RNA sequence: GGCUCUGUGGGUGCUUGGCCGCUGGCCAGACCUACUUCAAAGCCACCGGGGGUACCUACCGGUUGGGGAAGCCCUAGCGGC
RNA sequence: CGCAAGGCUGAAAAAUUGACGGAAGGGCACCACCAGGGGUGGAGCCUGCGCGCGCGCUACACUGACAGAGCCAGCGAGUACUCCCUUGGCCGAGAGGCCCGGGUAAACUCUGUCGUGCUGAGGAAUCCCUAGUAAGCGCAAGUCAUCAGCUUGCGUUGAUUACGUCCCUGCCCUUUGUACACACCGCCCGUCGCUACUACCGAUAGAGGAAGUAGGUCUCCGUAGGUGAACCUGCGGAG
């Protein structure tokens, strides 16, 4: 089994790589089929190179494809996107406390197809081992301070990416008293994204959004009582967890049910929990002189 | 990794299994097997909406009852069993005054 | 190719030509069909070998020691010894190539590794 | 899957390698799996909790096989041993090293003493008895055994074949059909015949499972299912 | 006395003779070269991919000059269609 | 540069597909039952959150103290790491450097010496937990966010009790679909909307109000015609 995953992490990054290549090339390939049908001139190193050409008229239909979006671009997640559901298990660090127990336990909820482990003594390559040996889609593992949490570590399974973020303003759903709390719904929740334009916002929202089980596209519009928020302002993405009634056809009451963060990513790594020498693909600088000016997502 | 499943159908006929059995001078079953006859009988008849009659409607529970003698009671319930399964898929002055 | 190019059979044999042959590990892509122009070579064929294949993944040194190795029949494939050095071993089955039962090559690498268990 | 129902139930998951025996329980209870992690694992699906215990073994497993009073199991491994486990306290109660019972071999196309060829000291299938107490073994090779299990004793081996025109039908092949090219049913003898058809080699170069050109010129002798 | 290397014979599949121009002969061989009525039915027959085609070859359709099997007819001929 | 760029104005629907339920039957859950375990909450310290609250840390004795003997880990190596500040004196024209004072484990095992002695294990509640899990123990690191009032790793020792059931508390879902044989089941229920039609009511052909329903082949012969010997067609007869 582990050479198994050790061969397709090795073979996705060639892919990858080759992808580079072949993207530097198909770049000049876009602009010789949008000269062919619109008569534009075009310049003539692209209009001079017969192994273009020559390769253009076997490749013309993937740029076809990926024109109407038929095809999906080669991903960690594409290859499972809406058939399994993403199992997940959440663990504490080392020796939790009581607070975070009930935190992780809270975030366990959050999700519908979640499960929490006991931490105790277990070696964290152990760890990463058992999910893989048990297929799981996604951990996520919690750092406290003293009592009150302030790390996630959310880590794609078989070699997915991780994404390390810093947790401010957390608001237990352990505070409030059972009389005004209740038993959390476990309905399929709906989600939403606010403010993710730039290409690494699409990796976290890619990477958010694939811990949720896929929602039955019947009728999904109208169905469905509890949704989920995910909305950056200044990079610090801010999620909240609400469940909903629709009290008329103009109007909607709304009912906070979960746990508030506003979490900020600091690393976003192209290799699992484990691998501590993964290549990142995004990292916040600090101590730079306009790291703080530059906004990423 | 084998092919992608594509879709194939296969027309059975009404004759029995010793006419799929291979070619041998006597039948491998006894005497009360072969006339089991390939299709079933709800592939032989099954009652349905498509195949009722005019003034009669056909029930889940395959009987014909007809909307004549229907009461209206058992028609508002059937309009609600079937309504469930859907759901589950410048005037005058005295014209203004008077 | 001479099919025209929004051809849904086209789409959909160019993905099932180049899922097969990368499945086989004789492209390295499945992304483009002039990896199967001029990247499709009996070469590729040859290096998916299994002599070839397991001087690669380093269970023999060169490909003459490995040819030997696997005509004594050191070498199963899975589960199934292999005398056959032509076997051609796809992409999915050089995660189980290894030695055989009681291989005196597997000795040899365990007294290397000084991990002789010999029970 | 269900049949009643024809979608998936399931997908169990903890081995890690390919799974190659599977065996329900006559009377319904367990699932047992074999894989080549080594391992077999005691699936418990229909109850509440759905749970897996694991039997650590020395190689990979090959064959699973029930008691029919469903108390005891055996897997057969690849080191060429059958180990007869309890299925209620999961320990292994009684073995048989088999290695020495079933290797009978040496091929035509095999550098090695017929005692030396491993890849045919193992027992690919194994089945109880309907009375359950002799197990019958068969595997790549030439013999089957047929085994106690509780007085752990071979109680007979029965030869498959006799027909030398098959290959590994004799551990002892005799040096008048060896040549100074390789053996004497090794040189390819297509080329002396009369018919096309039959001078045509339509045949894949390395293709151990069957090819439509399929040589097929003395083919192995093995037992895959009893 | 021991190791190594090499050679011959038997065995490593259930035991019916050596040879020939073989119903008979021979193992020391013998005789040497005859006899003849009417050439032949057709088909198939594995070169890696894309492309060129001036020349050669294959297939198909024709053109000039000769050639006449066979079919048809009758004024009968060295015939005629 | 042109358009956008002129205020019956003055803040707080859709529906033959819709709105809300009920009853029955399933599935699941240490936010449920059942059996146990462990926190927090009592005293002190303090980060944090808004004097209060918890989260950690410490003290609180049979599981004792003292003295011996023996025996066990794993992660950890950037010419790099250092706990203060000072009384004196040395060599110091001066800045400093010296010297002397003051403030690779724990655990475990075995053998002896003494014996409960301000020398006291946390209420109501509330929360968490099912196997290398709870709990004890130390060692190391300090990785662009967080973290020294601590964080995260790493090894060591390693149990009790469930592992059943939907009875309580709930959550999800069936009563439409999504496959066909065996086999089984057999029209779940309510309050309204919307649409179509029908008639009613009353003010000025008309917008409203209120309601209901949904059977002669073959051969021959005699004929008559055709293109004549023959031969063909049609008919009438016999075999």
């Amino acid at each position: 089994m582990l050479r198994k995953q050790a061969r397709q992490r090795r073979d996705y990054l060639y892919r990858r790589a080759l992808l580079l290549r072949d993207a530097e090339i198909a770049e000049k390939r876009a602009k010789l089929r949008a000269a062919l049908a619109s008569g534009k001139p075009l310049d003539p190193k692209i209009a001079n190179d017969k192994e273009l050409r020559k390769d253009f008229d076997y490749d013309v239909s993937r740029d076809i494809a990926k024109e109407q979006g038929e095809i999906d671009i080669d991903d960690e997640y594409s290859e499972l996107s809406g058939i399994v559901d993403p199992r997940v298990l959440v663990t504490t660090s080392r020796d939790p406390s009581s607070r975070l127990m009930a935190f992780s336990k809270e975030i366990r909820l959050m999700f519908p197809t979640a499960i929490r482990l006991n931490r105790g003594n277990l070696i964290l390559p152990d760890l990463v081992m058992s999910a893989q040996r048990e297929r799981l889609s996604d951990i996520i593992l919690l750092h406290e301070h003293r009592g009150t949490p302030t790390a996630i570590t959310i880590s794609h399974f078989p070699h997915g990416p991780t994404l390390m973020a810093s947790l401010h303003n957390v608001v237990l759903r352990a505070d409030i008293p059972k009389s005004i709390k209740g038993t959390v719904s476990e309905s399929y929740p709906h989600l939403i994204f606010e403010g993710f334009r730039t290409p690494l916002g699409q990796r976290v929202v890619k990477i958010l959004k694939h811990l949720f089980p896929p929602r039955d596209p019947t009728n999904n519009a109208k169905s469905g009582n509890r949704v989920i928020t995910f909305v950056n302002q200044d990079d610090c993405i801010e999620v909240r967890h609400h469940v909903y009634v629709r009290t008329n056809y103009n109007s909607v009451e709304l009912s906070e049910v979960g746990p508030r963060f506003t979490m900020r990513p600091f690393s976003i790594t192209m290799g699992t929990l484990e691998n501590k020498d993964a290549d990142v693909e995004w990292h916040l600088s600090q101590y730079t002189r306009t790291g703080r000016k530059k906004n990423y997502f | 990794k084998p092919k992608p499943p594509a879709p194939t159908l296969t027309v059975v006929s009404d004759v029995a299994t010793v006419a799929m059995e291979d070619a041998q001078p006597a039948t491998a079953q006894g005497v009360a097997g072969g006339e089991t006859s390939m299709i079933a009988p709800q592939e032989v008849y099954a009652p349905s909406k498509d195949t009722a009659e005019k003034g009669e409607v056909v029930t889940k529970a395959g009987i014909p009852i007809a909307k004549q003698e229907m009461s209206r009671e058992e028609k508002l319930r059937r309009r609600r069993r079937e309504k469930e399964r859907i759901r589950k898929a410048v005037q005058s002055s005295g014209a203004y005054k008077l | 190719s001479l099919l025209p190019p929004d051809n849904e059979v086209r789409r959909k044999h160019e993905t099932l030509l180049l899922d097969k042959l990368y499945d086989m590990g004789i492209l390295s892509t499945k992304a483009k069909l002039s990896a199967v122009e001029h990247n499709v070579t009996v070469s590729a064929f040859a290096r998916r070998r299994l002599p070839v294949v397991m001087t690669r993944l380093r269970m023999a040194e060169t490909v003459q020691a490995a040819t030997k190795l696997i005509e004594q029949g050191h070498v199963r494939v899975g589960v199934e010894e292999v005398r056959d050095p032509a076997f051609l071993v796809t992409r999915n089955m050089e995660d189980f190539v290894t030695w055989t039962v009681g291989s005196k090559i597997k000795q040899n690498i365990m007294k290397y590794r000084d991990k002789l268990d010999d029970f | 899957w269900s049949v009643q129902t024809g979608q998936l139930l399931d997908r169990l998951s903890g081995h890690e390698g390919p799974v190659s025996s599977l065996a329900f329980a006559p009377d319904g209870s367990v699932l047992v799996s074999g894989s080549w992690d080594r391992t077999a694992r005691i699936w418990s699906i229909f109850s509440r909790t759905q749970t897996s215990e694991p039997l650590q073994l020395q190689s990979d497993v090959l064959d699973v096989a029930f008691r029919p009073d469903s108390k005891q199991i055996a897997i057969s491994t690849l080191d060429g041993q059958l180990t007869f486990w309890s299925v209620s306290e999961a320990q292994q109660v009684s073995g048989v090293d088999g290695r020495r019972d079933v290797s009978g071999g040496r091929r035509i196309t095999d550098r090695r003493t017929a005692a030396n060829v491993a890849g045919t000291k193992n027992f690919n299938t194994i089945r109880y008895s309907m009375d359950g107490t002799c197990l019958l073994a068969g595997g790549n090779s030439k013999y089957i055994c047929l085994y106690s299990t509780t007085t752990m004793v071979l109680l007979k081996k029965f030869t498959v074949s006799v027909n030398l025109s098959l290959s590994g039908t004799q551990e002892f092949l005799n040096s008048k059909l060896m040549t100074e090219a390789g053996p004497v049913g090794l040189l390819d003898d297509q080329g002396e015949a009369s018919d096309l058809e039959d001078r045509i080699d339509r045949s894949l170069p390395g293709s151990k499972r069957g090819d439509p050109g399929a040589r097929k010129k003395f083919p192995e002798v093995r037992v895959s299912g009893v």
